[PDB]
RNA sequence: CCGUGAGGGAAAGGUGAAAAGAACCCCGGGAGGGGAGUGAAAUAGAGCCUGAAACCGUGGGCUUACAAGCAGUCACGGCCCCGCAAGGGGUUGUGGCGUGCCUAUUGAAGCAUGAGCCGGCGACUCACGGUCGUGGGCGAGCUUAAGCCGUUGAGGCGGAGG
RNA sequence: GGUGGAGCCUGGGAGUGAGGGCGCGAGCGAUAACGUCCGCGUCCGAGCGCGGGAACAACCGAGACCGCCAGCUAAGGCCCC
RNA sequence: GGGAUGACCCCAGGCGGUAGGGGAGCGUUCCCGAUGCCGAUGAAGGCCGACCCGCGAGGGCGGCUGGAGGUAAGGGAAGUG
């Protein structure tokens, strides 16, 4: 018996194609240049999934440091208020607060002062 | 849960004396205003953010021997085409363009970084277009 | 010697290049006499 | 009024009525689910503490779900190494009840 | 590659020609050249034991036994071999032709009458195997025969 | 017992090792030989018994 | 209702012919047939018959009004190209190949 | 076809059950087409089964002329589409991040090899010994070879020998 | 004391036998080399995956099973980019 | 450990990786299964798909095309990616 390549690799190479609609030139169209691109867009994806926590986080700082600068303190006392206060709710994702429920993030800013 | 993110706000107005305030740290703040990171809705996609009026250029201080010292470069394309100007040559000339610099300098490179300093309006001396708002420092 | 292209030039630039190729129509005017059409300052193809 | 609780190491802004997805807790879907004693209220003063001791956000387990599948891969240039991975991620769909 | 039609030349000088690097187009790297490694005539024959096929059919003729799907018949008098006749006898037997039937007589008029059953198989005695005895869902043998088959093993 | 299902013990196959189809996969490329010289050659080394 | 003629395996290459029917799209028939009689490209020749062609086909065959006529569509493909040798200094012979257009001409009614 | 010659040496199969292989008409010099007709099917129409990919073209949605780059990825927003809807598909404005694949190397995005692109061909085998393991058979034993009989996808016998 | 992807014994399969930077100890060199040759350690090699060092295999931090729009840290940082 | 002697639940750990070793699988051609089964109410092959199952290789399912083949469970062998 005979087994010659058939269906098999024709299969394989639109499998990528499908993966690689919308890039650029050859890039969707020819069965290497989707190969090679996509190993980047697969690595770049795990990798702006591990700092796309990173990249959240670096907002909702900027924007709690913000509104609390707006009632005279930093940000970096405004944390430490907060740890003393027992009050770790913020979770720095809650700057929800700060924009939303402005008078609940001013009472967190008074929470906070005391220490 | 999603971040909030601001619709289409509407942009205010500041107005600034830079008389005797000295250059860098002037210059920090107009660019956090121009960024917009007071503003707790800030977002660094938009352009969300207060113009900048400032008067009273050609009036900012700076420490140290600065301005007999502190050169300005520019580089044509051509050969030899480095041209080094001195602070106090430029205040002469073109006083502004030193907070302008200043400014662009701290402004973030890009498309959007090159808007915000078209949101910064720098005139020597006093006044200006009035038919804006703009609270003070 | 032999210059030659280093880079096989993608689809996109080559009908770029094309931008310019474009015909424009020709130029005609209504034969005074005659029915028919005919370039201006020249002589109509039908009744001269 | 609103809740800020905590479950599955998360922080979430609950009303009452709103349709959420949590990491996956454990319970049948219908049961009914008592989510810990959270962290603030939309009427303000009550924050302090870790947690407000005993005002208790109830939700119905509506289903437990698995996520749209995120493709996993991994690719190391001229060593030959390259690994295909995919994953879904388990939830359980919450509906917000009332805010005691 | 030694046994392709084609010559043995060199095709290209080998340096400076600008193309890659060959030998005489048989080489299997060219289409139409020849096979690596691919099938030659060979014997698949093997030697299994005696003592093992020995067992192995006792064994397939228990197994058929212990299923109760063994019958020993004598005579049966479905003979003058026409299928005709040969499907009377089976009827009688409580063969209806719902299962296979493997039938082992030395009794060339009974063989050739069930032959050309879609559902019987047959075989003189010496013949008897194992693969025969799993294809087919019941066994029938006749007197004859399983003396044989019994002299066979032991 | 009927031919389906026949089939040998757990060991008694194995069914054995490819070699120089795909990365990972194991053996691959190189086909377990290993980076140059003469053993990974065709005709390999010398008979190293001697 | 539309009508279309195709002339298929003329001997020209796409890009040269498809140049003249970029001239004449989405015009009406009647300054389409004075574009390509004062065009002055052999290309002109190839697609005046197939509109025509079309034209024609509109009127005897799909009952489409002459007067009303427009090219509401038309394009060339490229068919299938002869190859000659050319042959070249230091003995190398190249290929030319000398192409093929597909013309297809498309009518509809104003 | 190539070579003076010995000699080298290809490509190239498929309408349809049936030619019923498209009379006649229309544009055209023909080619080609358009109707008509045949046919279950005519993008089965003879450059004929299926008809992939590179490649070229027409049309439509989103997009783009103050931005700069391994071309993607993560986020938000705009427009267009599918939907009951928190839904999803398309596209891409701005923001974050980002040094092609293979090979060979101590070390490559590397200004080191290889590749224009696509399709198909393309490389760890087989025999006979060996040596380990493993699945079973029999076990102070195990086992047959060539042959011979039988069978025509039936097996048995054969003890030389090892 | 230490239960460790520890150790020892028999046997099947390998690959490697071009190493490199850094630190410390020497020799050779000129108290030259991104020099060369040894020793003990380390890391790159194979961690050109992650953070810091502007950018940068081997310096600092740290050994990436997958997911999260959660928290605390390391080195390094906290005027604006 | 649970005492189901488990094919599963619970607890605790390990899981960067070239040469290389080991292990499980996916698919392709052919064989037995096959005088069978699927098939014109449509085989193989092709084109789609935002749906299902699978870590993955893959397997389904729907629609379009296509117009005569295809081949389960379980096993066998290779010109097998
Ligand atoms: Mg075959
Ligand atoms: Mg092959
Ligand atoms: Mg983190
Ligand atoms: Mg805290
Ligand atoms: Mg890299
Ligand atoms: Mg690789
Ligand atoms: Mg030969
Ligand atoms: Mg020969
Ligand atoms: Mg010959
Ligand atoms: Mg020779
Ligand atoms: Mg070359
Ligand atoms: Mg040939
Ligand atoms: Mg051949
Ligand atoms: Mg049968
Ligand atoms: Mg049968
Ligand atoms: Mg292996
Ligand atoms: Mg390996
Ligand atoms: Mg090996
Ligand atoms: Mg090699
Ligand atoms: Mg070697
Ligand atoms: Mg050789
Ligand atoms: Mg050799
Ligand atoms: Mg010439
Ligand atoms: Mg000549
Ligand atoms: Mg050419
Ligand atoms: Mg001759
Ligand atoms: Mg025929
Ligand atoms: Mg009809
Ligand atoms: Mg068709
Ligand atoms: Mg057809
Ligand atoms: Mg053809
Ligand atoms: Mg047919
Ligand atoms: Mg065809
Ligand atoms: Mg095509
Ligand atoms: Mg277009
Ligand atoms: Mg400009
Ligand atoms: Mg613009
Ligand atoms: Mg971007
Ligand atoms: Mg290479
Ligand atoms: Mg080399
Ligand atoms: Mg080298
Ligand atoms: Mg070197
Ligand atoms: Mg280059
Ligand atoms: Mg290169
Ligand atoms: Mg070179
Ligand atoms: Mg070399
Ligand atoms: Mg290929
Ligand atoms: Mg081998
Ligand atoms: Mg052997
Ligand atoms: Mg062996
Ligand atoms: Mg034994
Ligand atoms: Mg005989
Ligand atoms: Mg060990
Ligand atoms: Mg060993
Ligand atoms: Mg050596
Ligand atoms: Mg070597
Ligand atoms: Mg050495
Ligand atoms: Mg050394
Ligand atoms: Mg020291
Ligand atoms: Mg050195
Ligand atoms: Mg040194
Ligand atoms: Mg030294
Ligand atoms: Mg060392
Ligand atoms: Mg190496
Ligand atoms: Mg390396
Ligand atoms: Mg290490
Ligand atoms: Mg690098
Ligand atoms: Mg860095
Ligand atoms: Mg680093
Ligand atoms: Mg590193
Ligand atoms: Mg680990
Ligand atoms: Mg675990
Ligand atoms: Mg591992
Ligand atoms: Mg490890
Ligand atoms: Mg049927
Ligand atoms: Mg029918
Ligand atoms: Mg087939
Ligand atoms: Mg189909
Ligand atoms: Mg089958
Ligand atoms: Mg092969």
């Amino acid at each position: 018996p005979r087994a010659k390549t058939g269906v098999v690799r024709r299969r394989k190479h639109k499998k990528i194609l499908k993966l690689a609609k919308g890039y650029w030139g050859l890039r969707s169209k020819s069965f290497r240049k989707a190969r090679e691109t996509l190993f980047a867009a697969g690595n770049y994806a795990y990798a702006h999934r591990k700092r796309r926590k990173r990249d959240f986080r670096r907002l909702w700082i900027v924007r709690i440091n913000a509104a609390c600068r707006q009632h005279g303190l930093n940000y970096s006392t405004f944390i430490h208020g907060l740890k003393k206060a027992g009050i770790e709710v913020d979770r720095k994702n809650l700057a929800d607060l700060a924009v939303r429920e402005p008078q609940v993030f001013a009472e967190l800013v008074e929470r906070a002062k005391a220490a | 849960m999603k971040t909030y993110v601001p619709k289409q706000v509407e942009p205010r107005w500041v107005l600034i004396d830079a008389e005797g305030k000295t250059l860098g740290r002037l210059a920090t703040k107009i660019a956090t205003l121009l960024r917009g990171k007071h503003r707790p809705d800030w977002t660094p996609n938009v352009a969300m953010g207060d113009f900048v009026v400032v008067v009273n250029a050609d009036k900012i201080r700076v420490t140290g021997k600065k301005l007999e010292q502190k050169i300005y470069t520019r580089y044509s394309g051509y050969p030899g085409g480095l041209k080094k100007i001195p602070l106090e040559k430029m205040l002469a000339t073109h006083p502004e363009r030193v907070l302008e610099h200043a400014v662009k300098g701290m402004l973030p490179k890009g498309p959007l970084g090159r808007r915000l300093f078209k949101r910064l309006k720098v005139y020597a001396g006093p006044d200006h277009p009035h038919q804006a708002q703009r609270p003070e420092k | 010697k032999h210059p030659v292209p280093k880079k096989k030039t993608s689809k996109a630039r080559r009908d770029a290049r094309r931008s310019h190729h474009a015909l424009t129509p020709p130029t005609l005017v209504p034969c005074p006499e005659c029915k028919a059409m005919k370039p201006p300052h020249t002589v109509c193809p039908e009744c001269g | 009024m609103f809740a800020i609780v905590k479950t599955g190491g998360k922080q979430y802004r609950v009303e009452p009525g709103l349709k959420l997805r949590v990491e996956k807790l454990d319970a049948e879907p219908g049961a009914t689910v008592e989510l810990p004693v959270l962290l603030l209220g939309g009427e303000k003063t009550v924050v302090g503490t870790p947690v407000v001791e005993g005002a208790s956000v109830v939700a119905e387990v509506l289903g437990h779900g698995r996520g749209k599948k995120i493709l996993v891969s991994k690719f190391k240039a001229k060593v030959q190494y390259r690994r295909k991975k995919g994953h879904r991620q388990p939830y359980t769909e919450l509906l917000i009840k009332e805010i005691r | 590659r030694g046994e392709v039609a084609y010559s043995g030349r060199k095709i290209w000088p080998q340096k400076h020609t600008g193309r890659a690097r060959h030998g005489d187009i048989g080489a299997p790297i060219f289409v139409g050249g020849g096979v690596v490694f691919g099938p030659k005539p060979r014997d698949y024959s093997y030697t299994l034991p005696k003592k093992v096929r020995k067992k192995g059919l006792a064994m397939a003729v228990a197994d058929r036994a212990r299923e109760g799907k063994l019958l020993l018949v004598e005579a049966f008098a479905g003979v003058n071999g026409k299928t005709k006749e040969f499907l009377a006898w089976a009827k009688e037997a409580g063969l209806d032709g719902s299962e296979s039937v493997l039938l082992v007589t030395g009794n060339e008029l009974v063989r050739r009458a069930a032959r050309n059953l879609p559902w019987v198989v047959t075989l003189a005695p010496e013949g008897l195997n194992v693969y025969d005895i799993v294809r087919t869902e019941r066994l029938v043998m006749d007197l004859d025969a399983w003396e044989v088959f019994q002299n066979r093993i032991g | 017992m009927k031919l389906s299902d026949l089939r040998p013990n757990p060991g008694a196959n194995k069914r054995r090792k490819r070699v120089g189809r795909g990365p990972g996969s194991g053996h691959g490329k190189t086909a377990t030989r290993g980076h140059k010289g003469q053993k990974s050659r065709s005709g390999g080394l010398k008979d190293p018994r001697r | 209702m539309e009508a279309k003629a195709i002339a298929r395996y003329v001997r020209i290459s796409p890009r040269k012919v498809r140049l003249v029917v970029d001239l004449i799209r989405g015009k009406s028939l009647e300054e389409a047939r004075n574009i390509l009689r004062y065009t002055n490209k052999r290309g002109a020749y190839f697609v005046a018959k197939v509109l025509e062609s079309a034209a024609a086909n509109a009127v005897n065959n799909h009952d489409m009004l002459e007067d009303r006529l427009y090219v509401k569509a038309a394009y060339v493909d490229e068919g299938p190209a002869l190859k000659r040798v050319l042959p070249r200094a230091r003995g190398r012979a190249d290929i030319i190949k000398k192409r093929t257009s597909h013309i297809t001409v498309i009518l509809g009614e104003k």
